[PDB]
């Protein structure tokens, strides 16, 4: 039913910041989950998947920074660590789901700002 | 390579009661795997059509999808004062997924 | 705060001198008294509780007394490492809370 | 007997903020023993704060500071949060986590808390 | 029960070592589709069972005819499979006043596809992606591959054919194991009459009377010098009954 | 949890002699003033019984000795205790005293004893911790100071407390409490009794009849066990543990033929072993 996100903030470039997003209402477990990016004034750009029902991780090669994705399924939560930062990634992120002709499960988080800059 | 999307027009300033056709074109032949979203700027993207030809709960038939292959169509009809926002198409054919650049329907 | 003791006191090493704290019947009169020690930028350590009970690890050389509204903290066998501030406290029913004095920083001469 | 966890850590919050203080324990469980709080300003004395009442079973709040600071408890994780609000001039200081016994008056506190400064 | 799961993860309850209340099953009479097998439903009141499997789920009001031992259709194809030789009863009724909610019921689910027909009585909770075409999707969704599961759409705005049934299925067997679950018979006590009897499995024939000999509570029998069963206590109403 | 304090102590197990003891009713059948004879597991008379101490102060100051060993079940088990102030609750009966087997966990947590037959993880020094909640001013019992994991559980049951006090008696009773544990034929049956005793420690010459409490489907072989304890926390004095003193009696059962003399009311007094002499 509901998705909550870890806190965004201002991080210096080259660093790492783990992204937590917990589910509620129905589990993460039976589904997949995604991350997308929205820069201000820019379109929604897909980032990376997670696939718990086997195990596989796909990343966008457009932003191929080894932003690692894995689970905490028993907390219905998902972790993607912001690795190899660069300033144009300063944006808001969303926890996502795609209706793949079968489901209607597209549920979106509230959105938190990741900021990549040396100036706080 | 990647699959390119082509969302046209990328904006359309509109009026009350219109019937706007927001087109999302595709670089490949995608079966029906395309969606549509409502986003007022700052909101969560509320899904509108799934599989490019099927309505959604809470969203009446003032929105109406059709198309296949390369050509996909957002059939907005009887344009309502709440429907003026920034919208999006969506592939789910391959990996990577890309989304359209958005189409802001806004009051003339 | 609401209690009475001096900012500082000094004495020669190895000597015997104590420190007292003057309360009222509303605070010390019906209530038990405690005493605390802190070194600069450190953890304030319980010295004596009830004026007759030593916590575990306290030298027996410390004693205490309560005479009316006055409570003295027995301090004997001064050491070079005994220089620090000692704090009196006792339960307060007035504001129904915990109260302390300003503290008295000992100096071993 | 018992050693405790720290009170906060280092919490530095510029004016226009407010800070919780989460004091955990070890060797005991949280709700077998009552916590307490004392303001200590450097170069100054003790000012008692927060606290639990052995009588009446309430968690006390220092009348002078009452309403500005609140306390909650998670019994299993031993996390007791002390939230001070509305930063002012003289209220940046070390606030000690202390613990007397609910069974008796026990004005005597736990052997020591390690202390945490705050920021205004 | 207050909460039946769907058919992709149907609940199963092994039941034995108790007694069957088969009377009010027929006296319920609020049940839409209530059929049985093995031998007649009136006959099954006493003809009893070693070990029963009570498994229940919720399906649609149209697809329930798929539930029949040895048929086809989605629920019996990929969701829940009655065997080729079956004994038990299919009990089916509507729960439209509970399940289907305004604002939409989408708690319930089912599996729509799998790469084979389903083995009998085996659930399928594996929600991984099936790849219909040859293009490997490998856990994430994609092209030629779909998601496995789908919901139902339940509201009270549905017609009568689209109403949710809480189908509970009772399945039975017979083994070297004894009839651990078995229906009746409390028999009214007869005083001073030559009467065959059974108490708690103890059997004999005697004249049962009121008797003043006084047991200790945990006890069951009395006995005489000769290792006969002299006096027994009525289990249903504790009383000391001689046996002559 | 699994907080542990072995505190191992030396000295020989202090033995004793059960004079007439451990005679239960091995049937429900009511009999009156007859001599009945069966050969069954019992604790034979004039037997060696180990007066063990779970907590033992030998005075200098304090010096509480926690000795209670894991003990084999052997054929059958007898148990006896006084414990005016209860410190004893239940027993850990099992085989591995671990997972891989079931576990018989008797907890007489006040007041609803929740017998448990499950698969647990029993710690190296298991016992029930008791503390003070501060919420509702109630002494809870931390049950995972006994065992870490509770899962897989096969059986569960609840009854009225077997352990029971009376007190107000400033002694002169000691409330001597006996429990017999016999594991056979899928039924592990529990027996009990409550008796006044004025003697300082050891047992009198009287007969103790034990009724079966519950006959339960257990189906496990129990080859070893240990008792359980109730301890608490104290606060600053020159943590607190080992509430009061604790000692009990244990002896092993054995097949023997007893002649059983029922009374007019079926209360067995005189029992006689055949093989005794
Ligand atoms: C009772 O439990 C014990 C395990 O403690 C089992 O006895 C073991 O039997 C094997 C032979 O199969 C011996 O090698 C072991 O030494 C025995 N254990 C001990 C501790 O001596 C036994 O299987 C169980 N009871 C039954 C009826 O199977
Ligand atoms: C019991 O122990 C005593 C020693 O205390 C010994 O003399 C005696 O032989 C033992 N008897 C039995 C039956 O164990």
């Amino acid at each position: 039913q509901q998705l909550v996100e870890s806190g965004g903030g201002v991080v210096q470039p080259g660093r790492s910041l783990r992204l937590s997003c917990a589910a509620s209402g129905f589990t993460f477990s039976s589904y997949a989950m995604h991350w997308v990016r929205q820069a201000p004034g820019k379109g929604l750009e897909w980032v990376a998947v997670i696939s718990y029902d086997g195990s596989n991780k796909y990343y966008a090669d457009s932003v191929k920074g080894r932003f690692t994705i894995s689970r905490d399924n028993s907390k219905n939560t998902l972790y993607l660590q912001m690795n190899s930062l660069r300033a144009e990634d300063t944006a808001v992120y969303y926890c996502a789901r795609h209706a793949t002709l079968m489901n209607n499960k597209d549920i979106w988080g509230q959105g938190t700002l990741v900021t990549v800059s040396s100036a706080s | 390579g990647d699959i390119q999307l082509t969302q046209s027009p990328s904006s359309l300033s509109a009026s009350v009661g219109d019937r706007v056709t927001i087109t999302c074109r595709a670089s490949q032949s995608i079966s029906s795997y395309l969606n549509w979203y409502q986003q007022k700027p700052g909101k969560a993207p509320k899904l509108l059509i799934y599989a490019a030809s099927s309505l959604q709960s809470g969203v009446p038939s003032r929105f109406s999808g059709s198309g296949s292959g390369t050509d996909f169509t957002l059939t907005i009809s009887s344009l309502q004062p709440e429907d003026f926002a920034t919208y999006y198409c969506q592939q789910s054919y391959s990996t990577p997924r890309t989304f359209g650049q958005g189409t802001k329907v806004e009051i003339k | 705060s609401v209690l009475t003791q001096a900012p500082s006191v000094s004495a020669a090493p190895g000597q015997k001198v104590t420190i007292s704290c003057s309360g009222s019947s509303s605070n010390i009169g019906n209530n038990y008294v405690s005493w605390y020690q802190q070194l600069p930028g450190t953890a304030p350590k319980l010295l004596i509780y009830d004026n007759n009970k030593r916590p575990s690890g306290i030298p027996d050389r410390f004693s205490g007394s309560k005479s009316g509204t006055s409570a003295t903290l027995g301090i004997t066998g001064l050491q070079t490492g005994d220089e620090a501030d000692y704090y009196c406290g006792t339960w307060d029913s007035s504001l129904s809370a915990v109260v302390f004095g300003g503290g008295t920083k000992l100096t071993v001469l | 007997e018992v050693q405790l966890l720290e009170q906060s850590g280092a919490e530095v919050k510029k004016p226009g903020a407010s800070v919780r203080v989460s004091c955990k324990v070890s060797g005991y469980t949280l709700p077998e023993v009552a916590m307490h709080w004392v303001r200590q300003a450097p170069g100054k004395g003790l000012e008692w704060m927060g606290g639990f009442d052995p009588e009446d079973g309430e968690t006390m709040y220092a009348q002078k500071f009452q309403g500005r600071v609140t306390m909650t408890e998670d019994t299993s994780t031993d996390t007791a949060y002390m939230e001070l609000s509305s930063l002012r001039s003289e209220d940046t200081a070390v606030y000690y986590c202390a613990t007397t016994t609910p069974f008796s008056s026990s004005y005597w506190f736990d052997p020591w808390g390690q202390g945490t400064l705050v920021t205004v | 029960a207050t909460r039946f799961a769907s058919v992709y993860a149907w609940n199963r309850k092994r039941i034995s070592n108790c007694v069957a209340d088969y009377s009010v099953l027929y006296n319920s009479a609020s049940f839409s589709t209530f059929k049985c097998y093995g031998v007649s439903p009136t006959k099954l009141n006493d003809l009893c069972f070693t070990n029963v499997y009570a498994d229940s789920f919720v399906i649609r009001g149209d697809e329930v005819r798929q539930i029949a031992p040895g048929q086809t259709g989605k629920i019996a194809d990929y969701n829940y499979k009655l065997p080729d030789d079956f004994t038990g009863c299919v009990i089916a009724w509507n729960s439209n006043n509970l399940d289907s909610k305004v604002g939409g019921n989408y708690n319930y689910l089912y599996r729509l596809f799998r790469k084979s027909n389903l083995k009998p009585f085996e659930r399928d909770i594996s929600t991984e992606i099936y790849q219909a075409g040859s293009t490997p999707c490998n856990g994430v969704e994609g092209f030629n591959c779909y998601f496995p599961l789908q919901s139902y759409g339940f509201q009270p705005t549905n017609g009568v054919g689209y109403q949710p049934y809480r189908v509970v299925v009772l399945s039975f067997e017979l083994l070297h194991a004894p009839a651990t679950v078995c229906g009746p018979k409390s028999t009214n006590l007869v005083k001073n009459k030559c009467v065959n009897f059974n108490f708690n499995g103890l059997t004999g024939t005697g004249v049962l009377t009121e008797s003043n000999k006084k047991f200790l509570p945990f006890q069951q029998f009395g006995r005489d010098i000769a290792d006969t069963t002299d006096a027994v206590r009525d289990p249903q109403t504790l009383e000391i009954l001689d046996i002559t | 949890q699994c907080v542990n304090l072995t505190t191992r102590t030396q000295l020989p197990p202090a033995y004793t002699n059960s004079f007439t003891r451990g005679v239960y009713y091995p049937d429900k059948v009511f009999r009156s003033s007859v001599l009945h004879s069966t050969q069954d597991l019992f604790l034979p008379f004039f037997s060696n019984v180990t007066w063990f101490h779970a907590i033992h102060v030998s005075g200098t100051n304090g010096t509480k000795r926690f000795d209670n060993p894991v003990l084999p079940f052997n054929d059958g088990v007898y148990f006896a205790s006084t414990e005016k102030s209860n410190i004893i609750r239940g027993w850990i009966f099992g085989t591995t005293l671990d997972s891989k087997t079931q576990s018989l966990l008797i907890v007489n947590n006040a007041t609803n004893v929740v017998i448990k037959v499950c698969e647990f993880q029993f710690c190296n020094d298991p016992f029930l911790g008791v503390y003070y909640h501060k919420n509702n001013k109630s002494w809870m019992e931390s049950e995972f100071r006994v065992y870490s994991s509770a899962n897989n559980c096969t059986f569960e049951y609840v009854s009225q407390p077997f352990l029971m006090d009376l007190e107000g008696k400033q002694g002169n009773f000691k409330n001597l409490r006996e429990f017999v544990f016999k594991n056979i034929d899928g039924y592990f049956k529990i027996y009990s009794k409550h008796t006044p005793i004025n003697l300082v420690r050891d047992l009198p010459q009287g007969f103790s009849a034990l009724e079966p409490l519950v006959d339960l489907p257990i189906g496990i072989n129990i080859t070893r066990f240990q008792t359980l304890l109730a301890l608490h926390r104290s606060y600053l004095t020159p943590s607190g543990w080992t509430a009061g003193a604790a000692a009990y009696y244990v002896g092993y059962l054995q097949p023997r033929t007893f002649l059983l003399k029922y009374n007019e009311n079926g209360t067995i007094t005189d029992a006689v072993d055949c093989a005794l002499d």
